[PDB]
Formats: structure tokens, sequence, C-alpha cells
């Protein structure tokens, strides 16, 4: 019903520019003000921006942006805006769109006053990498079952960069015993990961595995099955 | 990396 | 401007017991504090608002009290799908300052991993390079040690390790170890094997294999 979903995010050169939207829905976006909030690979959670709801102009930002990126929104579109330009390192995060639970103002005592209560609704976030480094797709190899009853196959996927890369088993209806491990950066400056799944030993010759994995800074979608 | 009991 | 802190930073507790934990601002806030849950890998949710009050489509497993500068959250029967990291955040600002989060880890009966090996595949041996990958599934506790050895030799510093978090249906962890080297080096040798210490294991497990 009430759904948020980030898009723009990707590779940018340190001191670039990139600008991320946020489509709404399932609620009267005009009347809610919206927040920016992000999230490093390895720290916690961090509010970046906010606009405000309603008529009328209110944005607000953290110091560590304030001055840099720009809060914008369209009302009629539904849409939410993060311009960013002056890109640091410490900028590389994934970045949520989440709706306030109210957000819009009122005249009080002559002024305007708004009243923010937090975040109620996320989206599921959209990855910004700001690195000079260049973008290489991975190379997938198997990690065939020996047949040597629970047995073990795999996805290797490795050298790419940057981070984050998707890996599915037989287009998502094959979930259960699935491990996909988190990306070991090698001194090589690229990533490896590994994805794993546990099956029955007899459906190694009669069911099959693929595995999917996306790199969207690549723009490769590789689906490779193992075989023993 | 919290050890536990 | 306004410091929020959370105790305890990581527990373990066990399956139905009642978790209970605290967050605490800097100044008074009153009762404008926010409890958000994020399971590993997916995004944040909220469960509660205005210190006490349960969100909306939420169920009734949590309850939150407290005011001023002192705030509590309680799980009221801990399960295996509620592994993940709890924060509070201050509305009392425009800075909407999260706490540093509190990690809930479940703790279980030993379990000892299982070991498998994976040698390098024809398609990389094109490359010129050649990885072997150790896998130890699903085990608890979460401390393991993987040892490579090849032609019974110990290796360092050419191997990396990945640990997966606390799995949500069975409460135990999973290790991926890959050991790179050269074609050339890798077709030196016979015998490749990664051997397994763990809690649950009176002796190392070693799965190995050869090139043939």
């Amino acid at each position: 019903q009430v759904q948020l979903v980030e898009s723009g995010g990707g590779v940018v050169q340190p001191g670039g520019s990139l600008r991320l939207s946020c489509a709404a829905s399932g609620f009267a976006f005009k009347d809610f003000g919206m927040h920016w909030v992000r999230q490093a690979p390895g720290k916690g959670l961090e509010w970046v921006a906010v606009i405000g709801g309603g008529h009328g102009q209110h944005q607000s930002y953290s110091e560590s942006v304030k001055g840099r990126f720009a809060i914008t929104r369209d009302n009629e579109k539904n849409k939410l805006y993060l311009h960013m330009d002056r890109l640091r390192t410490e900028d590389t995060a994934v970045y949520y769109c989440a709706k306030d639970r109210l957000g819009r103002p009122w005249n009080i005592g002559g002024r305007l006053v708004y009243y923010y209560y937090g975040m109620d609704v996320w989206g599921q976030g959209t990855t910004v990498t700001v690195s000079s480094a260049s973008t290489k797709g991975p190379s997938v190899f198997p990690l065939a079952p020996s047949s040597k009853g629970t047995a073990a196959l795999g996805c290797l996927v490795k050298d790419y960069f940057p981070e984050p890369v998707t890996v599915s088993w037989n287009s998502g209806a094959l979930t259960s015993g699935v491990h996909t491990f988190p990306a070991v950066l090698q001194s090589s400056g690229l990533y490896s990961l590994s994805s794993v799944v546990t099956v029955p030993s007899s459906s190694l010759g009669t069911q099959t595995y693929i595995c999917n994995v996306n790199h969207k800074p690549s723009n490769t979608k590789v689906d490779k099955k193992v075989e023993p | 990396h919290h050890h536990h009991h | 401007a306004i410091r929020m802190t959370q105790s305890p930073s990581s527990l373990s507790a066990s399956v139905g017991d009642r978790v209970t934990i605290t967050c605490q601002a800097s100044q008074d806030i009153k009762k404008s504090l926010n409890w958000y849950r994020q399971k590993p890998g997916k995004a944040p949710e909220l469960l509660i608002h205005d210190a006490s009050i349960l969100q909306t489509g939420v169920p009734s497993a949590f309850t939150a009290s407290g005011s001023g500068t002192h705030f509590s959250f309680v799980i009221n029967k801990l399960q295996p799908e509620d592994v993940g990291t709890y924060f509070c955040q201050e509305y009392e600002n425009l800075q909407f300052t999260f706490g540093p989060g509190t990690k809930v880890e479940i703790k279980r009966t030993v379990a000892a991993p299982s070991v498998f090996i994976f040698p390098p595949s024809d398609e990389q041996l094109k490359s010129g390079t050649a990885s072997v990958v150790c896998l130890l599934n699903n085990f608890y506790p979460r401390e393991a040690k993987v040892q490579w050895k090849v032609d019974n030799a110990l290796q360092s510093g050419n191997s990396q390790e990945s640990v997966t978090e606390q799995d949500s249906k069975d409460s135990t962890y999973s290790l991926s170890s890959t050991l790179t080297l050269s074609k050339a080096d890798y077709e030196k040798h016979k015998v490749y094997a990664c051997e397994v210490t763990h809690q649950g294991l009176s002796s190392p497990v070693t799965k190995s294999f050869n090139r043939g």
C-alpha cells in the first residue's frame, strides 16, 4: 500500500555530482514531510535531510551535509529529490528516503511552525559510491557439488568494483539453505563474494541449479549453472 | 563481535 | 546537540525470554522518541513512536516506556526472527539523531560446522588464477578457525574469510574462506586441504582434494 522506491544511485567521481529520486505511492505525498537518511557500510543510521509537508518551503540539513546537498520535491509527480554536489568519500552510503508521520506546518503565534515526528515508512535504499577507481564487472565461476545426504554447491563472484552485487538462485524460487556471504575486498582493490546453497544429494542429477548474479554498476547479469 | 555466554 | 546512548551494546538471549534494552538522552527530550528495528540486510522499520505507542500494522510483540532522559524497549518473548539491531531516535530536534544501536543475537545449543571444499574451476584457470573455497556451514557459536594447507604446509596472507549474520530460522552462522594463488604455483603442488577447529569438534576436521 504505502511504497517508497529510490533510484539514481551509482558511482560518481569525488567532487562530482549526482541526484537521487524517490517515487512515493499509497498516501497523500503532499501532506507529509520527507527525509533522506544514509547508512555507511560499517556504521549506523544517520539523518541527512528533511523537507516539510503541506503548503510552504522548509528544508533542514545535517552539519555533515549542509551547504552541499539540496532536498526538493514535486507533489504533482509524487517525487522527492536529493541533489548532491561536491561529493566526498564519507558520502559513500546506502540512501533511504523515508516518510515522516506528520511534518506539515501550522500557523502558531504569528509564526509558522512545523512538527516533524520521525520516519515511519522507508524505501529499500539506493547505493551511492564515490571513488576514482574503475568499475569492473565480476567473473563468475561455479563451486561444483562433489559426488563424494546433503550436498553443497555455490557461486564465486570475483574481482568486481564497486559494491553491491546481488545474487539469487533459480530466479528467487530457491531460498531455503542459501547463504550469501559478505563481500571481501582483496589487496586487488576489487571485491569478491560467495553464494552457497545446500540441497538433497539425490537432487544433483534431477534438479537444476543456477546462480543469477547482478552487478548494476557494470550492467552485468550472469546466469551460471552448477553441475557435478 | 560479542562473545556469547 | 543531543547525544543518544544505548545499553547494552550487544546482547545474547534465549528463545522465549523477554529482552529489555535502554536508551538515554543528553538532555530532556520529553517523550519524543522512536524505536526502530533493522534485521540484517533489510531496511529499518519503525516499531514504537512517542516513547510508548505501538505502530499500526506491527504485532503486539514489543512494549516500550520511558520519559525525560531514560527510555526502555522490551521484546515480550524473543524469537529467532528477531535477531538484528534496535535503534532509538530522538525527534525533539531538527537533527533527528539516532542512537548507536543495540545488537540482539540469540543463544542456542552448540552446533559443529559442516565442512565443504571446492576446487578452482576450469574456467578460472584460463585466467591464470586459482581460488579454492572452504565452507563452514551452520555452526554455533560464532567462533571458528580455518587453516589452509598445501602439501601439508600452512598458508598465511593469501586467504580471506567472511561470516554471515545469525540465521533468522535456526540461529546458526556460516563462514566462507577463499584461498587464492596463481595457476602456475597452483599446479606446483598436489594436495589442498582446509582444516577447521570449532568448539563442537574434539579434533580438527580436514577436508581435502587432489588436482586429479
